[PDB]
């Protein structure tokens, strides 16, 4: 009981690495290369991702 | 002549910080428990260079002065060449080549600075020429086989010549022995320890047991 | 979402503390960066010898490289041209040809 | 000035994008043009614009 | 301009070989001739062609991306440091806010950032003087309202 529980906890930490496919990981670098137009299309997947 | 691997061949994977955590990546690398070439001095032929080369060298004199890459070698290729006693490297890149039997009685850069290890890493990707190095005493002294341990690799230079090559040979002084290993892609594990230095590396492609580790 | 509360506890938001001040640091490079060697020089080499120039530190500005005659083909991959001067690099390499 | 109607269109920012005509994103509307330059073009130039 | 090759290039690499195409099935042997070819071709430009033959200068560049110790960007001007206070950083095109303190962590001499689980940023090194610091995600909490009947 102490223990599942921790470990269902970890797991949820770890999902924030991956990609989804987009261009990075990190949600500032989209921001900040990209443009407003176009930025759309990639925060998305992000987005239902998570 | 053949020997023991005896699990070496560790560098980092990128120049980032970490500690305290287990990490999986996947890269070029040697494979545990793998039969290495060996060889004396007296013979200094010219071996392959498939996909990259793991050098190592046992030595007090310094014999052993230089590299040189190439696929024909009609005076039209690289080569490296040092001036150093111990920790004093001296880097000349250009293309000036020596006659058949060469020995020790563009320029993109140039450098000037028993009881004893080198190891060396030259890796080729995408028109650049990765060399990452490691010096180490050793307390081993002569015994039949490489010294155990474990240890990690640092990377040192980079250079973007861009050009084919399948073959190498080494450079001599006359008037010490090494080994060559060949490289392969494989997928390894690693733990960062607290003061942020690889201490510890497993393989999940060597044994039913190891795979297990790996997955888990 | 009514107009009447029982007795009790209830949980609405959160709070988050605000920042006061901005700050931003970059090296202290002033040197004049050398873009004037390559897009204005007076002969080019060959498709089959192509040549490349290797450039680092130095200060850039990209908003000159709008000096010239209207262009024919001016693209970029990866990063949209509008913010290049918003980020740093470490190595720049240019190559030129003729077609 | 001809393909600035793109600036004068929702997008990017730029000069005449944000100094001189803006229309926002979710902006509903159209914009037409016909080719000036057969009849505005004068003898030294037209310097009746700013 | 090159015309002939037994096989394409990987790329960024170069060639200027002047050896000759065996096109024919008999041996050239090193023999310019019929069915050996010589590589290489000239063009042709005249001030009176059209536009589908006049010649163009092409340029390319390339990039890096933040993966090193950077040293080429604008003109933007720095300014005093400030610590223990919750601050919005720029740090060489990474943008935060947080509170940056003092550290004592030891890095290698090429290493420039610092990572962790969540792949976030922990701990940076000034670029204009050589120390480390790292960075705290400012103060944040839930609340919650007891109330008697209404
Ligand atoms: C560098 O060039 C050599 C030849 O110039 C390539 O060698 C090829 O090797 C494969 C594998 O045995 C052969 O099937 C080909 O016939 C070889 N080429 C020729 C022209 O005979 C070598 O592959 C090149 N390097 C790389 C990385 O591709
Ligand atoms: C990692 O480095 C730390 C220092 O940053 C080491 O901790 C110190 O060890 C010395 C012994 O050499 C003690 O005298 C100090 O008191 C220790 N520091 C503290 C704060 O207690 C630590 O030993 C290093 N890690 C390993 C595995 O040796
Ligand atoms: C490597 O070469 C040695 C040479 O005798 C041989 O005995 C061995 O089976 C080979 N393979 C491995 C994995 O050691
Ligand atoms: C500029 O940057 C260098 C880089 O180390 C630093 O040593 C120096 O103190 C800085 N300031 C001046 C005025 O040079
Ligand atoms: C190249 O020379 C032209 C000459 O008119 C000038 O306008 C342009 O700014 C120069 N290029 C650079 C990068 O300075």
């Amino acid at each position: 009981v102490v223990n599942h529980n921790a470990q269902a906890l970890n797991t949820l930490v770890k999902q924030l690495s991956s990609k989804f496919g987009a261009i990075s990981s990190v949600l500032n670098d989209i921001f900040s290369r990209l443009d407003p137009p176009e930025a759309e299309v990639q925060i998305d997947r992000l987005i239902t991702g998570r | 002549a053949y020997t023991n691997s005896f699990t070496r061949g560790v560098y980092y994977p990128d120049k980032v910080f970490r500690s305290s955590v287990l990490h999986s990546t996947q890269d070029l690398f040697l494979p545990f428990f793998s039969n290495v070439t060996w060889f004396h001095v007296i013979d200094n032929p010219v071996l392959p260079f498939n996909d990259g080369v793991y050098f190592a060298s046992i030595e007090k004199s310094n014999i052993i002065r230089g590299w040189i890459f190439g696929t024909t070698l009609d005076s039209k290729t690289q080569s490296l060449l040092i001036v150093n006693n111990a920790t004093n490297v001296v880097i000349k890149v250009c293309e000036f080549q020596f006659c058949n039997d060469p020995f020790l009685d563009n320029c993109t850069f140039e450098y000037v600075s028993f009881k004893n290890l080198r190891e060396f890493v030259f890796k080729n990707i995408d028109g650049y020429f990765k060399i990452y190095s490691k010096h180490t005493p050793i307390i081993v002294e002569p015994e039949r086989d490489l010294p155990q341990g474990f240890s990690a690799l640092e990377p040192l230079v980079d250079l973007p010549i861009g050009i084919n090559i399948t073959r190498f040979q080494t450079l001599l002084a006359l008037h010490a022995a090494y080994y060559v290993g060949y490289l392969q892609p494989r997928t390894f594990l690693l733990k960062y320890n607290e003061n942020g230095t690889i201490t510890d590396a497993v393989d999940c492609a060597l044994d039913p047991l190891s795979e297990t580790k790996c997955t888990l | 979402k009514s107009f009447t509360v029982e007795k009790g506890i209830y949980q609405t938001s959160n709070f988050r503390v605000q920042p006061t001040e901005s700050i931003v640091r970059f090296p202290n490079i002033t040197n004049l960066c050398p873009f004037d060697e390559v897009f204005n020089a007076t002969r080019f080499a060959s498709v089959y010898a192509w040549n490349r120039k290797r450039i680092s530190n130095c200060v850039a500005d990209y908003s000159v490289l709008y000096n010239l005659a209207p262009f024919f083909t001016f693209k970029c991959y990866g990063v949209s041209p509008t913010k290049l001067n918003d980020l740093c690099f470490t190595n720049v390499y240019a190559d030129s040809f003729v077609i | 000035r001809g393909d600035e109607v793109r600036q004068i269109a929702p997008g990017q920012t730029g000069n005449i994008a944000d100094y001189n005509y803006k229309l926002p994103d979710d902006f509903t509307g159209c914009v037409i043009a016909w080719n000036s330059n057969k009849l505005d073009s004068k003898v030294s130039g037209n310097y009746n614009y700013l | 301009y090159r015309l002939f090759r037994k096989s394409n290039l990987k790329p960024f690499e170069r060639d200027i070989s002047t050896e000759i195409y065996q096109a024919g099935n008999k041996p050239c042997n090193g023999v310019a001739g019929f069915n050996c070819y010589f590589p290489l071709k000239s063009y042709s430009f005249r001030p009176t062609y059209g536009v589908g033959h006049q010649p163009y200068r092409v340029v390319v560049l390339s990039f890096e991306l933040l993966h090193a110790p950077a040293t080429v960007c604008g003109p933007k001007k720095s300014t005093n440091l400030v610590k223990n206070k919750c601050v919005n950083f720029n740090f060489n095109g990474l943008k935060g806010t947080g509170v940056l303190t003092e550290s004592n962590k030891k890095f290698l001499p090429f290493q420039q950032f610092g990572r962790d689980i969540a792949d976030t940023t922990d701990a940076v090194r000034d670029p204009q003087t050589l120390e480390i610091l790292d960075i705290t995600p400012c103060s944040f909490g839930g609340v919650s309202v007891i109330t008697p009947g209404t």
